[PDB]
């Protein structure tokens, strides 16, 4: 038995209501063994909702369960902040194999009135050197952002490595972070400067 | 009521490994034990349970590969598994069910309390351990922790007692081998140099723990 | 002794009578049972260190060669010793009908 | 059924009749039986996967580890029929024969 | 009747290991088997063992820290050790009694057959691949393996074919804490281009395999 | 329970009779629970006699073990250069831990006619003067006793204190021996000197014998 969750992914703006529906290949015992689980990143699954629509004491309200045998949606009533997260449903079943059962999960992210970010430059130390330069784009929305480097005057695909933050849990911002790595070619080079095109931001 | 994971780090391709959750808050004779994995940026996935009751149940997949067990004079529940393939490269909790087992009414699929997760890398590879370079100057500046390897790596900033303005990076695989990791905070523009602003890297499966001054 | 008397009331992790209940529609599928709608069936589950538990004669020799000869035989385990039947009540028609399945309860465990 | 004869015709690591003979002075420190020097006693052991059907209870309990999320107890290879042994012993210089019950395991069962 | 340990090598103090024992050629059901291991050039001690009849029983230092325990549907025996130390170095052998458990007369503390044993280093140092160079010139040439950590290597000469006449020297712990070793042969003079030499040696812990080749 | 061997160590002539005990602390199960086996280096010991005095199949007539409840003695009639081995003796007892135990071991070591060691001494290959050290190997082949001295002398001044030796377990046919002195230098040190020699003494050597060699060839 598997079940799958619908949608994958999913954004909405603070105060909205999202609804999130599991879905089991097989009826579950007794059809209410299903739960829900918030999941924020780098920690372990927090239980929301068990027995297909019972509340955790603590946990609030604005979540819901309901459903039965096979479809079960969990519904997320005034949106918050703090409520981006992946949301995932487990399920009991009969048998000698797979008792329970997650499924995919639904990563939740929250809608945002555009924003600016706020970019840094940082140049190497005189440490690392001795045997590598950072573009920072800082607490902007949306995620998406293009970065092009550039030293004494060009432009280089080279250097293919950038990562982003998690969603902030009370700003719904983010932060980028570009690579600028072989001290071979940088050695002679002088002039370091960095642009962004971003929405938030007219003209790079 | 708590469960702690441990047992975990890097692995040579086909070995074997044991993990052990201890147990604290509760009795093993009245609570199941489960334990799911979840790939790194993948969904959970129940690999199976060792029951209030002493009966082990594994998902359809494992094939005999898992095997789950438990001591209740040792307070502790194991998940042991041999000839790891590339796949097992996953975070492993234990977590527990809600309630107590062989009571008229069930858990309803819920599991309560949750373990910290730890990390177990499959890979043939080589522990190394991460340089730390800072980034140097409202106002912000920042550590860079490069080439290092397996995953993860701890960042405080000035003994943890600094939480604003902190973003550390997720980690990224480098064209070497290896990972790396930037982690910058938002500080006022004056008052620095009277306030002392370090970060503290600790990387642990290679016993790192650099303290890495930043200043103008 | 390893019964309901001891076992219930008292937190051991030694082997020892276990609650449990099985609600016969829902945990076995017998829809063919009226009343009751389930039962304390229990079980016998935990570890047997020394002296915890005796059995048998059979079981006392055995843990005595265990000690006296150097290829020690088998060690034992939990298991039920005393069952107990379960009078249920279902229908033909609307004729009531009273059967009593035996050795349906553990009252009591042992170490063999 | 696993008794004497199905168990030892085919060394199975499932649950079984096991033979174990036992002599009393040199094995359990028993040195007032005059005769027998020993005898097979015997014992269970092996893989029980989900269970001997023999009583309703362990039926119960293999099938609500089926259909219950949570399953309960596993089986266990244990002893199931135990027979008596019959012996000789002298202590009070004329000859005794009891019979010793409980001395000879001669069949096992998944419980 | 033949017992392959596996699972031996790299961990360091603390950790837990599981070695385990390939069986074949007799059931686990009827045959107790032991384990026994050795202190590099110590004597043998015997760890304890899983009995036929499914009892585990250990020598007095343990003390709990080693579980044995088998598997008969995967064939094998399991030795597990947990926070281990540096005196737990050593061979680990796999020792069956010689004879089937339970009839009128035993196995008299006899044990075989055995296992070729696997070797498991405690160590917080980290595997170091080994350097191969040519030691060349009835003349005598050979090879210096030098700078790997841990033990061991197998050194073999043209795939063992040319087996009379070698000395592979027993290994040295250099002050730098890595080892060094030597392997040489004797061969003609006439042969020196009649025929040509190289060894293969090979160190398991690093996947290193090298064929040097040897030359005046 | 605890077992102990003597001797810990043994040499003694092919064709001569050898006897080593074992001594337990209490007596073992139906005082006749001790086996001996022979362990040759690197591989898994060799089970000989069982319950004391019981022959193994593939086991010469040459050995036999005697002895019971606490006192036991194993006896090679005519010792032979194949036996060469550290021979260790087991116990099986009563009690809840502690079932089986080993003795100490007996290291038998043959002696034999000497014989004047081989020498041979090779120079670093190219390929290690290709990074920071340089190592010098003196071979010493097929000798008897184990008793041999080498030296290093550079420019024929003695080293000290920058060399090491191992030599080889006694060979399983000939009883002799094998030693490899290797001398480790610095190449920016070992470019500084000229004349490399290895001094050999041995006893089967009437004067110590010189090889050496010359950086480029």
């Amino acid at each position: 038995a598997q079940l799958t969750q619908s949608p994958s992914s999913l954004s909405a703006s603070v105060g909205d209501r999202v609804t999130i529906t599991c879905q089991s290949s097989q009826s579950v015992y007794n059809n209410n063994y299903l739960s829900w689980f918030q999941q924020k990143p780098g920690k372990p699954p927090k239980l929301l909702i068990y027995g297909a629509s019972t509340l955790t004491s603590g946990v609030p309200s604005r979540f819901s369960g309901s459903g039965s045998g096979t479809d079960f949606t969990l519904t997320i009533s005034s949106l918050q902040p703090e409520d981006f997260a992946t949301y995932y449903c487990a399920g009991g079943y009969s048998g000698s194999s797979d008792k329970y059962a997650f499924g995919g999960g639904t990563k939740v992210e929250i809608k945002r009135t555009v924003a600016a970010p706020s970019v840094f430059i940082f140049p190497p130390s005189d440490e690392q050197l001795k045997s590598s330069v950072v573009c920072l784009l800082n607490n902007f929305y949306p995620r998406e952002a293009k970065v092009q480097w550039k030293v004494d005057n060009a432009l280089q695909s080279g250097n293919s490595q950038e990562s982003v933050t998690e969603q902030d849990s009370k700003d719904s911002t983010y932060s980028l972070s570009s690579t600028l790595t072989s001290k071979a070619d940088y050695e002679k080079h002088k002039v370091y400067a960095c642009e962004v095109t971003h929405q938030g931001l007219s003209s790079p | 009521q708590q469960l702690v994971e441990s047992g975990g780090g890097l692995v040579q391709p086909g070995g074997s490994l044991r993990l052990s959750c201890a147990v604290s808050g509760f009795s093993l004779s009245s609570y199941t034990v489960n334990w799911v994995r979840q790939a790194p940026g993948k969904g959970l996935e129940w690999i199976g349970y060792i029951s209030y009751g002493g009966s082990a149940y594994y998902a359809s997949w494992a094939n005999g590969r898992f095997t789950i067990s438990k001591d209740s004079a040792k307070n502790s529940v194991y998940l042991q598994m041999n000839s790891l393939r590339a796949e097992d490269t996953a975070v492993y909790f234990c977590a527990r069910h809600m309630q107590v087992g062989g009571a008229p009414t069930g858990s309803m699929a819920a599991f309560d309390p949750w373990g910290p997760g730890t990390l177990v890398t499959v890979s043939s590879a080589s522990t190394k351990g991460p340089s730390v370079f800072p980034l140097a100057p409202t106002a912000a500046l920042g550590c860079l922790v490069k080439d290092y390897f397996p995953e993860p790596v701890t960042v405080s900033w000035n003994s943890g007692a600094l939480t604003s303005g902190v973003h550390t990076f997720p980690a990224v695989l480098q064209s070497s081998g290896l990972y790396s990791l930037s982690s910058v905070v938002t500080v006022p523009s004056s008052s620095l140099g009277t306030q002392t602003y370090i970060c503290n890297v600790n990387h642990k499966p290679s016993n790192t723990k650099v303290d890495k001054k930043v200043e103008p | 002794a390893l019964d309901a008397a001891y076992c219930f009331r008292n937190v051991q992790d030694n082997c020892c009578l276990r609650p449990l209940y099985i609600d016969f529609k829902r945990d076995l599928g017998w829809k063919w049972i009226h009343e009751p709608k389930g039962y304390n069936a229990n079980f016998c589950a935990g570890a047997c260190p020394y002296l915890w538990s005796s059995d048998t004669q059979h079981s006392r020799v055995l843990s005595l060669y265990n000690t006296i000869n150097p290829e020690a035989s088998a060690s034992p385990c939990c298991v039920s010793q005393d069952l107990e039947p379960l009078t249920i009540l279902y229908y033909i028609g609307k004729t009531p009908k009273i059967e009593q399945l035996s050795n349906m309860i553990v009252k009591s465990c042992k170490c063999s």
